[PDB]
């Protein structure tokens, strides 16, 4: 058996602005096997209120899945994505960007 | 022009904790139009596009049992395949499975798919013609002996070449308003100064569908395809998609340069300048 | 419209 390691991309669907309803995505992929773990933060924290999609795979038997939940841009609040994967010997933690 | 259909299906083990789970996901190109779960709430199948849900028992209830049934041929090739390998029964096993058909813009049809594959290793393909098997492993030259004895492309290719291509067919019309729809990406460019002398451009195409795209960027006129960087494809998570691309882009040069990006679904490229 | 399981066995 062989394993794969998720990458993590954390965004928008839109460019942020202060006040301005949007959704916060966190696109994992290219991770074998499917047993994988992904969360999204809010100041390190949690948020429970999340959607994702169906688990799928590629042409390369990779697996891929979306997290996305509904929020307000702010500056106060910082979000991010937390990964978890047998490959991984740490949790991966990517911030998200407001100018992508 | 051309349309694709794809049909994903995975088991996973899950030794102590009940049975493997079976998850199953279909495709209209770009487009998730039905789902099941064997740890769905309803235990049948379910639509997800507006243009399938005026599909009766007459296809869900039978689709339902059939994908059931995938799911026990998975569990059991999950168990023997661990026997034809010798492996220890406290490990874990996954399997994937997939197929589907193109068709042209009459409808006509173009290629057969099947594909499987086991623990991250191709199993045995099925050729476009549906006609042969191609082992890649042990394990998947036993089966493909069987497979090949039994003609079992021959049941591939009922389905490809006939209730696949009417039934993506019949979709493309029904969905017509909502597979065949365009949306030209929200085109910008933003400067993003990296040091005294050092910056850089970013050429962004955000909010776009279909998946289909080409990011360009010139310098001078010419070509760059060197001092680039470009993400992948991405969902936007509201049924379109995100891509951007950047270059090296030292300070007061900027004029040089230039960021195209090209669809299929539009009639003319749009172009980003700074 | 899925396709039916036939001889889908390993």
């Amino acid at each position: 058996m062989i394993q794969r390691t998720p990458k993590i991309q954390v965004y928008s669907r839109h460019p942020a602005e202060n006040g301005k309803s949007n959704f916060l995505n966190c696109y994992v992929s290219g991770f074998h096997p499917s047993d994988i773990e992904v969360d999204l933060l809010k100041n390190g924290e949690r948020i429970e209120k999340v959607e994702h999609s169906d688990l799928s795979f590629s042409k390369d038997w990779s697996f891929y899945l979306l997290y996305y939940t509904e929020f307000t841009p702010t500056e106060k609040d910082e979000y991010a994505c937390r990964v978890n994967h047998v490959t991984l010997s740490q949790p991966k933690i990517v911030k998200w960007d407001r100018d992508m | 022009g051309s349309h694709s259909m794809r049909y994903f299906f995975t088991s996973v083990s899950r030794p102590g904790r009940g049975e493997p789970r079976f998850i199953a996901v279909g495709y209209v190109d770009d487009t998730q139009f039905v789902r099941f779960d064997s740890d769905a709430a309803s235990q049948k199948m379910e639509p997800r596009a507006p243009w399938i849900e005026q599909e009766g028992p007459e296809y869900w209830d039978q689709e339902t049992r059939n994908m059931k049934a995938h799911s026990q041929t998975d569990r059991a090739n999950l168990g023997t395949l661990r026997g034809y390998y010798n492996q220890s029964e406290d490990g874990s096993h996954t399997i994937q499975i997939m197929y589907g058909c193109d068709v042209g813009p009459d409808g006509r049809f173009l290629r057969g798919y099947r594909q499987d594959a086991y623990d991250g290793k191709d199993y045995i393909a099925l050729n476009e013609d549906l006609r042969s098997w191609t082992a890649a492993d042990m394990a998947a030259q036993i089966t493909k002996r069987k497979w090949e004895a039994v003609h079992a492309a021959e049941q591939r290719r009922v389905y490809l070449e006939g209730r696949c291509v009417d039934g993506l067919r019949r979709y493309l019309e029904n969905g017509k308003e909502t597979l065949q729809r365009t949306d030209p990406p929200k085109t910008h460019m933003t400067h993003h100064p990296i040091s005294d002398h050092e910056a850089t451009l970013r050429c962004w195409a955000l909010g776009f569908y279909p998946a289909e795209i080409t990011l360009t960027w010139q310098r001078d006129g010419e070509d760059q395809t060197q001092d680039t960087e470009l993400v992948e494809t991405r969902p936007a998570g509201d049924g379109t998609f995100q891509k951007w691309a950047a270059v090296v882009v030292p300070s007061g040069e900027e004029q040089r340069y230039t960021c195209h990006v090209q669809h299929e679904g539009l009639p003319k490229p749009l172009t980003l300048r700074w | 419209i899925l396709d039916t399981a036939g001889k889908e066995e390993y």
